[PDB]
């Protein structure tokens, strides 16, 4: 199927991915478009983050589903 | 023309032109509750031209439960009237007035009108005229856990940024005929597709360097297409390219017709399904509204929800919207409709106030068009809630009570907290908290901390604070300036001025951490949010984290035994560029700018310090050949500073300064061009000077150039400002010792050391004075200081990092620019710090309920720059087995008395099931079982205290309260495991 993570800068990154897929699998081809290592990155699907081990059925992500890609910010 | 004293942070999220646009745009607020206050008090902060008040009402009692700015007696008063005195006291800059009509003419004075308290008859009534006249038109409702928002910018709104973002920048390695534009090594543009980009500095194809964008195709993460080019060129080489941001209309839809087909803006694709019903309930709450005197439905009420559910029913058809009502979803909407939580208000309070300047700025993406958010899993569950708990009891804290109930109320009100950080979020917190009424009751407390004095700059984001509080300190002015919002409080907040860290847990030890309720983040630094979760985690507490950048904010939710901790997760350092890149090879101003800065540390704070350093340390020379990395340096700091170049006027500071020019812009680039020729190659046969290397040229001086002067100057009066001579500003003092100057002639060496004597240095130190000449003598160190323009500290940088530029054909940057990259500034304002205020206080109320299941909890997300706001579960702490009982890798902990080691040990095995073979305390072994019978022995009967200050051979410090040991055992099965720290309580 396909993807979409949408991040908090506003961008939109497209994915090729299996409901099979794991989640390590996901944030690796993340890694490859963006250049994010996989520990900082913070994937979130229906009010559920995605954690390691898992897979992207697990959260029944089904196709042409849309995902975010947050972080945590410094300033106080 | 834009106060850059006070507007700094905000005009790094907003920008001068954007901020042009509101000094010059007049809002109007409808309603003065809790909602329209916190919208008017950022509106104001903000610098719009001047905002008005509407709201003739009294003011109930109930109102004060999220109304910071109406007193105990001011019931009664129109609540415009009262309030309108405080806010003008806000923002000097922009004026506040009242109006006691309604004049459907008299909108067209407003660029945008905030429209809250109101019926949705009357809403019509009102953006009907605002829309046809092109007016902003922003609808908003706090209504206990549940808001909503509405916009309406016309038919032909204009936005000129749709995300806020810088526009990208990049290096270009080549670019074919076809329109194959390839970055520079491993270089990521980061565009999308539909992107436009311009060009610069392209050779092989010159009429690319206009100016025209062109549309993007992302071909992979190195290179993008911008279609054939071929008739420009046949390959074009190394260039730059730029992101043109393209302007884009937004078209929206009536009150009237929108409130047909309405478009949502999901806050949470967790309850994707629930907007629709809300944007049922609550027009059934305006229809509900006229039948009973513009009444809402009675707390918890059955009978008025029952009837409610109707009304939904009503216009559910009317309004043809076929979807299947959920009664208890909505029902709750009834039950919560006198809800008037401040948290709420200050959620989709600054959330609002934000789209009043995208309707005023067309900066950043508007909502378009409904906004129905829902917090409804902070209802209580450990309290009974029901019609008769919920009653009204004629105090300020009804709206609240309304909620979640009288018993709950008593809780909150017995709370002991401990609020680190007394900036942005540090006053919304503690506005919310008085509000809320927090540590109101008898057990209660409220502890703030703050190291911090107020600025000018802090006024526009912490309103706790005035123009004539700055210098003072922040936990102690915000904490009386509390007292003020909610008397209640008087006697129950303790301010301090220590700086949370491994100094301070003098002050905050197990005694203080075993008192407090929980703990709340208001930090600018990731160090010290880390320090406060270690502790947090040590001592079992639960901990409230927030954050902001600009239009981005984020929550994050820590309970004990629950979730995982702050730490847990990893988060991206910063990004410091290549030492080699600053010294000799920089091609981004950021980078002359960073060396700027050094170079500021470099002649006026490191050299001076050696200095003070050398007259009051008595090893001081000794040591430094001992530590100092560059013992030469530090002796020649001296030797120059002291006596080869001590200057004693101002005129033979500007020779000083003159040489310093030669020695950074001239003699220093000669030298690099020597050791790399202006076209040597590589091994591969390449220009080494192409691509990431920009070729220098060395300047010659020149008293008639902006830069060239701006640099003197300063370096003079800096280098001045250290040995305290009076620095001078007529231009003619300069001329009259630098035109008869005569700088020696200057030869690149061969043989100099640069990246891509044992009797030398020991001799020069015996050139120096022994302190015995100058006891009591001492030289004014520069400390680096970004907020002033009297100290030449960003003017010197600016005009250093311009001067370098040039040197590597490289752009100039503004002191604005220079100064906000300089001292690595926060960009932020009080829209964001008002949001994520809400969002924690959301959650305060779970951790006071007790909630364990973690599906409960949330952490936030946002980015109001383009209305983006999502939620998710807080992560479980990792869990493990021993002995198959599970056990929390982050909150479990074993705890033991001062016991013996043998009854420490006989514990493990008979209590836990555990053969203790190693004992440690930080590096120390203290036990293990495969040690001799005689160091055993001589142990076993010591108690653990005793052990640890002997196999340390330091004494413990009587200021300890605990003490931490690690283990190694087996399990019952003999086979090593893992297990919790142990925390001996002594
Ligand atoms: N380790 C710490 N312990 C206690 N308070 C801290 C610590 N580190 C930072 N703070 C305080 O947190 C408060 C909130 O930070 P904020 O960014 O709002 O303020 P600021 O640094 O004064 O603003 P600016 O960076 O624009 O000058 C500040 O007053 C700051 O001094
Ligand atoms: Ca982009
Ligand atoms: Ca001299
Ligand atoms: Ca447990
Ligand atoms: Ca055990
Ligand atoms: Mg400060
Ligand atoms: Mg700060």
């Amino acid at each position: 199927m396909q993807i979409f993570v949408k991040t908090l800068t506003g961008k939109t990154i497209t994915l090729e991915v299996e409901s099979s897929d794991t989640i390590d699998n996901v944030k690796s081809k993340i890694q490859d478009k963006e250049g994010i290592p996989p520990d900082q990155q913070r994937l979130i699907f229906a009010g559920k983050q995605l954690e390691d081990g898992r897979t992207l059925s697990d959260y029944n992500i089904q196709k042409e589903s849309t995902l975010h890609l947050v972080l945590r910010l410094r300033g106080g | 023309t834009i106060d850059e004293g006070l507007y700094s942070r905000q005009l790094y999220v907003l920008g001068h032109e954007a901020m042009k646009q509101m000094s010059q745009s007049n809002v109007l607020i409808i309603g003065c509750k809790g909602l329209g206050v916190e919208i008017a008090k950022n509106v104001c902060l903000a610098g719009v031209k001047s905002v008005t008040l509407y709201d003739p009402q009294p003011t109930r009692i109930e109102d004060l439960s999220s109304q910071y700015f109406l007193t105990e007696d001011d019931i009664g008063v129109p609540r415009a009237k009262v309030t309108v005195s405080k806010l003008a006291e806000l923002n000097q800059y922009v004026p506040v007035s009242v109006v006691d009509e309604l004049s459907t003419e008299y909108l067209k004075n407003f660029k945008c009108v905030v429209v809250t308290e109101t019926s949705l008859t009357k809403q019509l009534e009102i953006n009907d005229f605002t829309h046809k006249n092109h007016i902003a038109y922003i609808a908003a409702d706090s209504r206990g856990l549940f808001g909503s928002i509405f916009c309406d910018f016309g038919e032909n709104f204009i936005c000129t940024d749709t995300d806020g973002n810088e526009p990208l920048t990049g290096m270009i390695a080549s670019i074919t005929d076809d329109g194959v534009v390839t970055m520079l090594e491993e270089t990521r543009h980061g565009l999308e597709n539909g992107d436009f980009v311009k060009f610069t500095e392209v050779k092989g194809m010159p009429g690319l360097n206009d100016g025209t964008p062109r549309k993007v195709e992302v071909k992979g993460p190195y290179t993008f297409s911008i279609g054939s080019v071929k008739d420009l060129g046949s390959a074009g080489y190394n260039g730059v390219f730029t992101q043109v941001k393209v302007p884009t209309k937004i078209s929206f839809k009536s009150l009237r017709e929108s409130l047909k087909d309405p478009e949502y803006v999901y806050p949470d694709f967790g309850k994707m399904m629930r907007p629709p019903q809300y944007h049922i309930a609550f027009q059934a709450l305006s229809a509900f509204a006229d039948a009973h005197e513009g009444s809402l439905p009675r707390p918890r009420n059955d009978i008025d929800a029952a009837e409610f559910f109707e009304f939904c029913k009503k216009i559910a058809s009317t309004l043809q919207f076929d979807v299947e009502l959920d009664e208890k979803l909505i029902k709750e909407i009834s039950y919560q409709a006198r809800g008037d939580l401040v948290a709420m208000s200050a959620f989709l309070g600054g959330a609002v106030a934000q789209e009043v300047l995208k309707a005023t700025t067309s900066k950043f993406y508007p909502l378009k068009q409904y906004f129905y958010f829902d917090s409804l899993e902070s209802l209580p569950s450990s309290v009974t809630i029901s019609e008769e708990t919920c009653k009204p009891r004629g105090c300020r804290y009804d709206g609240q009570i309304a909620v979640f109930g009288s018993e709950f109320q008593e809780k909150i009100a017995s709370l002991s907290t401990f609020l680190v950080g007394a900036g942005a979020i540090g006053c919304e917190m503690l506005k919310n908290w008085a509000m809320m009424g927090v540590a109101t009751g008898e057990s209660g407390h409220i502890s703030v901390t703050d190291m911090d004095s107020i600025e000018k700059s802090n006024l526009n984001r912490q309103f706790l604070f005035r123009p004539r509080d700055v210098g003072k300190l922040k936990s102690e002015c915000a904490s009386t300036a509390v007292s003020i919002m909610n008397p209640s409080l008087t006697g129950k907040i303790t301010s301090y001025q220590e700086r949370v860290g491994p100094e301070s847990e003098g002050i905050f030890g197990d005694e203080f951490f075993e008192k407090l309720s929980l703990v709340t983040n208001a930090l600018d630094n990731v160090e010290a949010r880390m320090y406060v979760d270690r502790r947090c985690v040590f001592f079992e507490k639960p901990l409230l984290e927030s954050g902001t950048l600009g239009t981005k904010g984020n929550t994050q939710v820590v309970v004990p035994h629950l979730t995982e901790s702050y730490g847990s997760s990893q988060d991206p350092p910063e990004k410091s560029f290549p030492i080699c890149t600053l010294k000799n090879f920089p091609n981004r101003i950021e980078h002359t700018i960073a060396w700027a800065r050094d170079l500021f540390e470099g002649l006026f704070k490191q050299p001076i310090d050696n200095v003070n350093m050398y007259l009051s340390s008595p090893n001081f020379l000794e040591t430094s050949l001992k530590t100092s990395s560059n013992p030469r340096e530090v002796l020649e700091n001296i030797r120059d500073y002291l006596v080869t170049e001590k200057p004693l006027s101002f005129e033979e500071c500007i020779m000083w300064a003159r040489l310093q020019f030669d020695k950074f812009f001239n003699n220093n680039i000669q030298q690099l061009l020597f050791n790399f020729p202006k076209d040597s190659v590589t091994s591969t046969g390449q220009p080494f000077w192409s691509g990431p290397k920009r070729a220098p040229t060395p300047l010659s001086f020149d008293i008639h150039n902006r830069e060239h002067f701006d640099f003197i100057v300063a370096a003079a009066s800096l280098y001045a400002f250290n040995y305290g001579l009076k620095s001078e500003t007529d231009p003619a003092i300069y001329e009259r010792v630098l035109a008869g100057y005569n700088p020696p002639p200057f030869a690149p060496k061969s043989g100099i050391k640069i990246q891509v004597d044992k009797q030398e240095l020991k001799s020069i130190a015996d050139s120096l004075p022994p302190p015995s000449s100058l006891v009591g003598f001492r030289l004014t160190p520069a400390e680096f200081e970004k907020d002033d323009d009297s100290n030449h500290h960003i003017d010197f940088i600016t005009a250093a990092s311009n001067l370098r530029a040039m040197n590597y054909d490289i752009t100039p940057a503004d002191r604005f620019k220079t100064k906000f990259v300089a001292g690595k500034i926060v960009p932020a304002m009080c829209t964001s710090t008002a949001v994520v205020s809400g969002l924690v206080c959301l959650e305060l109320v779970k951790l006071v309920d007790g909630k364990k299941k973690i599906e409960e909890y949330k952490n936030g997300f946002f980015n109001l720059a383009i209305g983006l706001f999502t939620f998710s579960d807080p992560i479980a702490s990792p869990k493990m087995k021993v002995n198959g009982k599970e056990i929390d890798k982050i909150w479990d902990r074993y705890n033991l008395p001062d016991c013996t080691l043998q009854e420490l040990i006989d514990y493990f095995q008979k209590e836990e099931g555990l053969e203790v073979t190693m004992l440690s305390s930080g590096v120390s072994l203290l036990y293990a079982n495969f040690q001799p019978p005689k160091k055993l022995a001589e142990r076993l009967p010591l108690k653990i205290s005793e052990l640890v200050e002997q196999i340390t051979k330091k004494k413990l410090e009587p200021f300890r309260k605990h003490l931490v040991l690690e283990i190694c055992c087996d399990d019952a099965n003999g086979e090593d495991v893992e297990v919790p720290f142990i925390c001996i309580k002594l």
